[PDB]
RNA sequence: AAGAGCAUAGCUGUUGGGACCCGAAAGAUGGUGAAACCAUCUAGUAGCUGGUUC
RNA sequence: UUGACCUCAAAUCAGGUAGGACUACGCGCUGAAAAUAAGCGCAGGAAAAGAAAAUAACCAUGAUUCCCUCAGUAACGUGAAGCGGGAAAAGCUCAAAUUUGAAAUCUGGCAACAUUUCUUUUGUUGUCCGAGUUGUAAUUUCAAGAAGCUGCUUUGAGUGUAGACGAUCGGUCUAAGUUCCUUGGAACAGGACGUCAGAGAGGGUGAGAACCCCGUCUUUGGUCGAUUGGAUAUGCCAUAUAAAGCGCUUUCGAAGAGUCGAGUUGUGCAGCUCUAAAUGGGUGGUCAUCUAA
């Protein structure tokens, strides 16, 4: 029962993180605070009946959904080069996760580079 | 207590008083001008996002929501406006290319893009057929 | 769903060059003390004594096995 | 065999933390002198002595 | 007789850098009567860890760290981990493949030209010497990829100006009794009569002061600055003879060694003895999973 961890900074850690959320999105307004995560099945027998947020959409999920790896991280769609679709169920649950995302997305135009000649 | 903090307790030099604390350090918004006008410097960020019609997060909220009782259109028209102003992605041909494709088309007809590619003298750069059409359509 | 091959699992198959580069070094470098002793025992056909010597040197049977056919093929080519 | 618990607060008991307060002979580390000394470990060790407040 | 190099020196050579301090938290190493204390080395505002030589046995998960849970369980009084819930999220770079139709690369000297928290800072351009082919750039990193063919979609390591918007440093602006009566050295006290309040926090003033004074509220702000962050509008240049994503393939796909590992020894790592391979190797339960050095 030596050195103790005492949580008197729990209420101030609650606000420190709230202000960090406030500081972050204020820097990147139009875009959401967080990325979209996929929906994945937990890897056990106690938990395979539930759905939970994944780490990102695999290469094939984005390929069928219509975004390539390079343009999918710009618009905020994390990729997961580890995860892979072993069954058509997970493919369809996450392909139509990006479908609703790409419908609700307003990609603002950037600045182009136009050389004087061709 | 430490000698260091006893130094400026028994010293005569005034401190470096730095006035920083602000209750409710709600950070004001920069970035997009549209949102910066229609921000509420009092309400919270998740209220403001839902007020404007912007999804704060696409993923489920890991706690409670706020139940007190039992801009998006502007962003859309602004978006399609800029896409219209910066739309002419077509590029002309430089004077070199203007001659480069003309000499190829003046001698291999106009549609035999496989023949021009096989040419060894006029097609010095060894441009593939896909780029030859690209330079063709770019001329018009 | 069948899955396209992940290019990491391709690892260790072989190459036409990496095999060729390994063949040249085998000839150029020569042979280690123990490989010289093992090779002589094959020529004298004391293979059972030869193979048991290899396992003592390397440590495992498959490693000891694999080196034997490397040397025997070298013998036939020579 | 027609489920009674779960949480919290209080009282008391007990076990462990310095553990009601004080107190024993050694030791260990790292030093300073020429085995001794110094600051740490250290509130070391108690089966025992003394005290323990209307 | 003259020269290439290779290795090695010297210089108060031109320009640089290291040491010591602090040590709450960091990373090592050493280590007692707890992997503790003490000792030793080394850093930063965090350090370390970190994009799987990872779990699992599923309908599978998917860098790291941290919190809760797992759980006082498992294994052997010590004391896990995966899964589960959360906080945060971001990915990437080399070596190994001929730029071979062109070392395309870089340090330095001088010369200029700008820029500046800044005469203190930071570069660009030219030019000469060298570095470098025993390999500096471009390309590629296994998630791949290269080379062809194809046809669609994309592009600035620019520089001024302007305004809005946040960030910091300093200066600056702020409502209303000090009216009477008694006490007293003193009215900040008692009573009477009034005011202010987005200000009745606190302090000072000759005793309990919202109205004497400093402040407090306004301020989640006005004002003059001084530097700046990132976007927006607009101007001027731009190497685009280019570079990049994705279809397709009658082509290919390089992947880290005295290291893995076997024997023994000291407490996973380390020492000694020996010493590998290429669908190979590692780790799990013939399959699965990962692809170290």
């Amino acid at each position: 029962q030596r050195y103790v961890k005492t949580w008197f900074n729990q209420p101030g850690r609650k606000l420190r993180r709230r202000q960090a959320r406030q500081t972050k999105a204020a820097k990147i307004a139009p875009r959401p605070v967080e990325a979209i995560r996929p929906a994945v099945k937990p890897p056990t027998i106690r938990y395979n009946m539930k759905v939970r947020a994944g780490r990102g959409f695999t290469l094939e999920e984005l390929k069928a959904a219509g975004v390539s790896r390079r343009v999918a991280s710009t618009i905020g769609i994390p990729v997961d080069h580890r995860r892979r679709n072993r069954s058509e169920e997970s493919l369809q649950r996450n392909v139509e996760r990006i479908k609703v995302y790409l419908a609700h997305l307003i990609v603002f135009p950037r600045k182009a580079g136009q050389p004087k000649k061709g | 207590a430490n000698p260091r903090q006893r130094n400026k307790q028994r010293s005569g030099k005034p401190r470096l008083t730095r006035r920083n604390a602000n209750k409710k350090a709600k950070a004001k918004i920069y970035g997009n001008f549209v949102i910066q006008q229609n921000w509420d410097k009092h309400a919270t960020l998740r209220q403001n996002y839902a007020r404007l019609g912007l999804l704060a997060t696409p993923n489920y909220v890991t706690g409670g929501v706020e139940k007190l009782y039992p801009v998006v259109r502007q962003l859309e028209e602004e978006a399609v406006k800029k896409a219209a102003r910066q739309s002419n992605k077509m590029l002309p041909l430089s004077a070199f290319e203007h001659a480069y494709i003309q000499r190829l088309i003046n001698k291999y007809g106009t549609e035999d893009f496989e023949s021009m590619a096989k040419d060894v003298k006029l097609n010095s750069k060894l441009f593939n057929g896909s780029k030859l059409k690209n330079l063709y359509i770019r001329m018009k | 769903r069948q899955l396209p091959e992940r290019p990491s699992r391709r690892k260790g198959h072989l190459s036409k060059r990496t095999a060729f580069v390994r063949s040249i070094v085998r000839e150029v470098a020569g042979f280690a003390p123990y490989e010289r002793r093992v090779m002589e025992l094959i020529r004298n056909s004391q293979d059972k004594r030869a193979r048991k010597l290899a396992k003592k040197r390397l440590g495992t049977l498959k490693r000891a096995k694999g080196k034997i056919e490397e040397l025997t093929s070298v013998i036939q080519s020579s």
